[PDB]
């Protein structure tokens, strides 16, 4: 751990705090993973969405930096999962939206009879489709690669 | 529980098995390159040549059997779905089976009949209440005796004989075929392999182009050639009735002459070598010198070179090659759209740049319709007890289909700053 | 390096004048359009090279007696009943003629085939000599444009 | 040029108001904005 250069000797030891009580001084593989990692990344999540939905919405603000600067080793492993769209929220005022995205499915928007339905989608609709329909073929074509994105899975 | 391993190897592996069974029927149409008559394979190599084929021939049937079964485990479980979304939406949200009855066009239409009666109708389609939905609609002016009729080791048979109704009349499997068919008859006769280099032409990208603009244009292409065939036998005509004693294709005349004094024998002469000739017909037709008729000779070939060589040869290709440069430019334009608008804004690639990376942020973080896509994967799994403020202004909104919550023109910089 | 072979041989001082072509500016534009639109150039004479084997392949099975580069039949008369010279006989010939293949081959008059083929140098004609040698010619003047 | 003049034609016909003249973009703006626009509000039908 302390050859990696990430955490100080004020942190090293603190990481070892009993881990096995285990007659042989060692740890468990990956339990010790299992025990201290996953209650720490859905916990974590909300926390993240905060300092992002505050560094966003309020700008110029000189002391919200003080703990974005300490955190960008969450916000630095949060944003592969941090889905942010922006829709027209209901007071006719666009608001920003901000959600999870899994790992089971940012690796299934790869895999590439997945990808092949994107670009045969793409080319037919900014081709042809008024304006009347575009959306509305968007949210119909979002519905069917929610099906290949199944359908790959179970493969 | 074997069965479901291999059937989903295949399907995994078929865009990288289709690649496959090209590297192989190249290697058939190779080793024929070697015939020669009987016809009897000769050796380059050595002697063994003629095993390499037989071998090489039984292996592309199997590998040409296999694409259209990893065809039918992974795309079209996909096209069932689409056509299951499309019936189901159609007698729920505007009434088709019970108030319009289609017509005797859109015969997919009259075909999707068959599948309302069934039990297991909704089989992909995630959505297996329609049944229960219709009938609290649509029981009230028609009566709940009908409707409860009209929908509803032993497999589901009226629906199996129902989606062959839908993979059979797909584009895309009948060419899974149709090169399947042709390596059954690869065995009859060893040249019909030859007919699998046609798999060059719907594989790449700009030699499918070529393939389409043969047909893009093409129903003003028959109208042009069918002018060909009327200009050319008003030419026939003139000759059979004016001209017959210059149409010679004989030898010195002490031989058996043949002429071409008969109708369907003068026409086909003026389509096989009056067309494809560099001058017209003034190429294959005995020299007018000596004769009266000289000046109404003259007049007669110029006006062919000019209008079937100059003319209307050159608008025929011209409807070829200007289908081409369509096709290519459609292409290129839809690139240039994806590189120069937002697709859900609609705004530009100039009113977002105004600092560096002022567009690809934009369209990376913003707005980015991969986005818009997980966070209506993200509306499933959720609870409707967990449902925030804005996540339920969107999942009423769209189990409603209204579709007025996608940022029309403005993002967020419109706004504010 | 050319002119140190040019003492081992007069004539390697002819490949010398291919100065002009990267010397001017409308003769530099010449040879990048033949490569410019490369990348599609290949897949269409790969197209050649397929259109014109599977009309081999029909010619070799059903019409060998037409194919004569031979005189009077009194004279050991020259075939192409052989895929490998069939083919080069359609590259050759088939490819740079006006007509096609109908040009350098024995008129059908007095056959069965007659209706197999006609329709067989017609398709030729239009599907390579007024097609595919007009958009390989395509994209070497339109890359110049 | 007599394939494109039709070709233009037919495009400033679907893009355009006959009597209005004004634009397919601004009666846009709401689903099937140019549509109603001309089938009830001018539709050179009804002037006749
Ligand atoms: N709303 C949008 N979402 C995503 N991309 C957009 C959007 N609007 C415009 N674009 C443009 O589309 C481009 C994305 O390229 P494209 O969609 O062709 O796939 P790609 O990212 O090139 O990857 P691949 O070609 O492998 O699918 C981006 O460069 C972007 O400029
Ligand atoms: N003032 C207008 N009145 C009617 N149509 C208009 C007007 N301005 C523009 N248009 C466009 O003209 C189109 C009408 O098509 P057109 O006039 O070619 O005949 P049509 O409705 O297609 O039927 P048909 O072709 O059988 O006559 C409409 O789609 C509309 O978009
Ligand atoms: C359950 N369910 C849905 O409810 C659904 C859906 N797509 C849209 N909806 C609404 N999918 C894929 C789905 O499985
Ligand atoms: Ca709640
Ligand atoms: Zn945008
Ligand atoms: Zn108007």
């Amino acid at each position: 751990m302390e050859s990696h250069k990430h955490y100080t000797q004020s942190e090293t030891e603190f990481l070892l705090s009993c881990a096995e009580t285990d007659e042989n001084e060692t740890l468990d593989y990956e339990e010790f993973v299992k025990r201290f990692h996953e209650p720490a990344k859905d916990i974590g999540f909300n926390v993240a969405v905060l300092l992002t939905n505050l560094s966003e919405h309020m700008p110029n603000d000189t002391r919200l930096q003080t703990f974005l600067e300490l955190a960008e080793s969450v916000l630095n492993y949060f944003q592969p999962f941090l889905g942010r769209i922006e829709i027209m929220g209901s007071a006719k005022r666009i608001e920003r939206v901000y959600f999870e995205i899994s790992e089971s499915s940012r690796t299934q928007w790869e895999k590439p009879q997945v990808k092949e339905s994107k670009r045969q989608f793409i080319f037919d609709v900014v081709n042809e489709g008024g304006e009347k329909e575009k959306m509305e073929l968007f949210v119909n074509f979002c519905e069917d690669t929610i099906f290949e994105m199944q359908l790959a899975a179970q493969i | 529980a074997y069965q479901q391993k291999l059937l989903n190897y295949f399907a995994r592996n078929f865009y990288n098995m289709r690649m496959l069974a090209l590297f192989v029927a190249f290697a058939i149409n190779f080793i024929l390159l070697f015939y020669k008559v009987v016809h009897y394979v000769l050796e380059e190599s050595s002697g063994y040549m003629e095993p390499t084929l037989r071998i090489l021939a039984i292996l592309h049937t199997v590998i040409s059997f296999f694409c259209i079964i990893g065809y039918y485990c992974l795309k079209v479980p996909l096209v069932i779905f689409k056509r299951e979304k499309e019936v189901a939406r159609k007698l729920e949200f505007d009434g088709l089976y019970i108030t319009e009855q289609p017509s005797e066009d859109d015969i997919k239409g009259q075909w999707d009949r068959l599948v309302i009666n069934t039990q297991s109708f909704p089989n992909n389609y995630w959505d297996k209440f329609v049944k229960r939905k219709v009938m609290d609609k649509y029981g009230e002016f028609y009566g709940r005796d009908r409707i409860s009729e009209l929908l509803g080791n032993s497999i589901d048979v009226k629906y199996q004989m129902w989606k062959l109704g839908v993979v059979f009349t797909d584009n895309s499997f009948l060419y899974l075929a149709w090169y399947m068919t042709m390596s059954v008859l690869g065995h009859y006769n060893n040249f019909f392999f030859a007919a699998h280099l046609l798999d060059i032409a719907m594989g790449f990208k700009t030699l499918r182009t070529i393939l389409s603009s043969v047909t893009h244009n093409g129903k003003q292409l028959v109208l042009t050639v069918g002018l060909l065939a009327v200009v050319v036998y008003l030419y026939t005509v003139v000759a059979f009735n004016f001209f017959r004693k210059f149409y010679n294709k004989s030898e010195d005349g002490d031989t058996p002459d043949m002429k071409c004094d008969d109708m369907l024998t003068c026409y086909m002469f003026h389509m096989y070598v009056g067309v494809r000739a560099g001058g017209g017909i003034g190429d294959e037709i005995e020299d007018p010198a000596g004769d009266e008729y000289e000046i109404y000779r003259i007049i007669f070939d110029i006006t062919f070179f000019f209008f079937v060589i100059v003319i209307l040869l050159a608008i025929i290709q011209g409807l070829i090659i200007d289908a081409f440069g369509e096709l290519r430019d459609q292409q290129e334009q839809v690139k240039e759209d994806m590189e120069t608008k937002c697709f859900i804004c609609g705004i530009g690639n100039d009113y977002f740049d105004t600092v560096p990376h002022g567009f690809e942020t934009h369209t990376l973080q913003e707005h980015n319709l991969a986005n818009y896509l997980f966070f209506l994967m993200y509306l499933i799994n959720k609870d409707e007890t967990e449902h925030t403020g804005q996540e339920s202004y969107v999942w009423k909104m769209y189990q409603e289909r209204c579709w007025e919550f996608f940022p029309a023109g403005d993002c967020f910089r419109k706004q504010y700053e």
